[PDB]
């Protein structure tokens, strides 16, 4: 019923600016202060500031006074946040939330911001080949390494989606290069290695690259 | 600013177990709020004014405390209570949040299945070598994964990635990726991944010699 709709993900370069929105419905937009919070993985939650949409008054965390600018438009029931002079430390998920006064417990779905000087690039897909080094007794492991792509996300399936059991697709890691990398692995019965074929369908479409790589039982 | 320290940072609880997490404040606060965040979703107000449950929060949840010491308690742990809980104060400006307590499901110990993957011929052609070590379906999360290249312990050239707790068997899976230049890779022979974990009576090693594995060279 009550809804806080935040604008879609944003990609920006260092030193650029970005402005994000937070559309409120299901409650009196003017009766609640709109707070903004920043979340990075491995970090907690950071309170940026709030705006009173009724009066336009804003308070800021001193840590974000020169970084964030909070606006509100009553006629559209929309609060806005602008972030200037962007650095890699500004890459995060940003939530809007009517934290005060009490009464509305919901937050917005969040806006993900990634700021990076990296260029769009499709991944290279390398096989993680099964063999004796990848076999316990009757179970063998194989996979695909999805390396050196930008930006998030990539989608990986196995045998066009026919194989889901035992699939582990790890979270992407941002390498020092500025490109992302992950591996997707699957465990299968070792007897089926030389008889049944395993192909991973790796997809990253900001670069519109789609690759299916056959992972094959290599001999050690 | 008032600094909020939540303890423990990560904890695991069995079904039906009583669980208590603490939120400590660097200076006295009069009230404490609590938010629940499930993975990949937004936080939601869970407890307000120290002890008042938000609407729709089940009765097994409670909060208490005063001064510099507050806590959130679940009388009987249930699977849907797995989440991260953040405390927050506003007796002082600016309002501050704790770093969260990640509450996960405790299950029996399960030893990891370990697999090592030598680099593909395609990537060696491109001039880099990635060696991947896989720890599959284990519990608890803590695991020591050491890379040794001709008995030399590696540092700063590997990175770990861990899945979320599996929805069905509550295990984790982990990948350790050792990244080397093709030049350094061909300068050594033995590449080993050694895994120490509570579920192994002794550490397990998966290794290969660059050369007992067929390749382009
Ligand atoms: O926001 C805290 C609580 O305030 C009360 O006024 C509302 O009835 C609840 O829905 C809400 O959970």
């Amino acid at each position: 019923e009550v809804q806080l709709q935040q604008s879609g993900a944003e990609l920006a370069k260092p030193g650029a600016s970005v402005k994000m929105s937070c559309k409120a419905s299901g409650y009196t937009f003017t009766s609640y202060w709109m707070h903004w919070v920043k979340q990075r993985p491995g970090q907690g939650l950071e309170w940026i500031g709030y705006i009173n949409p009724s009066t336009g008054y804003t308070e800021y965390n001193q840590k974000f006074k020169d970084k964030a600018t909070l606006t509100a438009d009553k006629s559209s029931s929309t609060a806005y946040m602008q972030l200037s002079s962007l650095t890699s430390e500004d890459s995060a998920v940003y939530y809007c939330a009517p934290l005060w006064p009490l009464g509305t417990d919901y937050w917005g779905q969040g806006t993900t911001l990634t700021v990076s000087s990296a260029s769009t690039k499709g991944p290279s897909v390398f096989p993680l080949a099964p063999s004796s080094k990848s076999t316990s007794g009757g179970t063998a492991a194989l996979g695909c390494l999805v390396k050196d792509y930008f930006p998030e996300p990539v989608t990986v399936s196995w045998n066009s989606g026919a194989l889901t059991s035992g699939v582990h697709t790890f979270p992407a890691v941002l390498q020092s290069s500025g490109l992302y990398s992950l591996s997707s692995v699957v465990t299968v019965p070792s007897s089926s290695l030389g008889t049944q074929t395993y192909i991973c369908n790796v997809n990253h479409k900001p670069s519109n690259t789609k690759v299916d790589k056959k992972v094959e039982p290599k001999s050690c | 600013d008032i600094v909020l320290t939540q303890s423990p940072a990560i904890m695991s609880a069995s079904p039906g177990e009583k669980v208590t997490m603490t939120c400590s404040a660097s200076s006295s606060v009069s009230y404490m709020h609590w938010y629940q965040q499930k993975s990949g979703t937004s936080p939601k107000r869970w407890i307000y004014d120290t002890s008042k449950l938000a609407s729709g929060v089940p009765a097994r949840f409670s909060g208490s405390g005063s001064g510099t010491s507050y806590s959130l308690t679940i009388s009987s742990m249930e699977a849907e209570d797995a989440a991260t809980y953040y405390c927050q104060q506003w007796s002082s400006n600016p309002p501050t949040f704790g770093a969260g307590t990640k509450l996960e499901l405790k299950r029996t110990v399960a030893a990891p299945s370990v697999f090592i993957f030598p680099p593909s011929d395609e990537q060696l052609k491109s001039g880099t070598a990635s060696v991947v070590c896989l720890l599959n379906n284990f519990y608890p999360r803590e695991a020591k994964v050491q890379w040794k290249v001709d008995n030399a312990l590696q540092s700063g050239n590997s990175q770990e990635s861990v899945t979320e707790q599996d929805s069905k068997d509550s295990t984790y899976s982990l990948s350790s990726t050792l990244t080397l230049s093709k030049a350094d890779y061909e300068k050594h022979k033995v590449y080993a991944c050694e895994v120490t974990h509570q579920g192994l009576r002794s550490p397990v090693t998966k290794s290969f010699n660059r050369g007992e594995c067929a390749a382009a060279h």
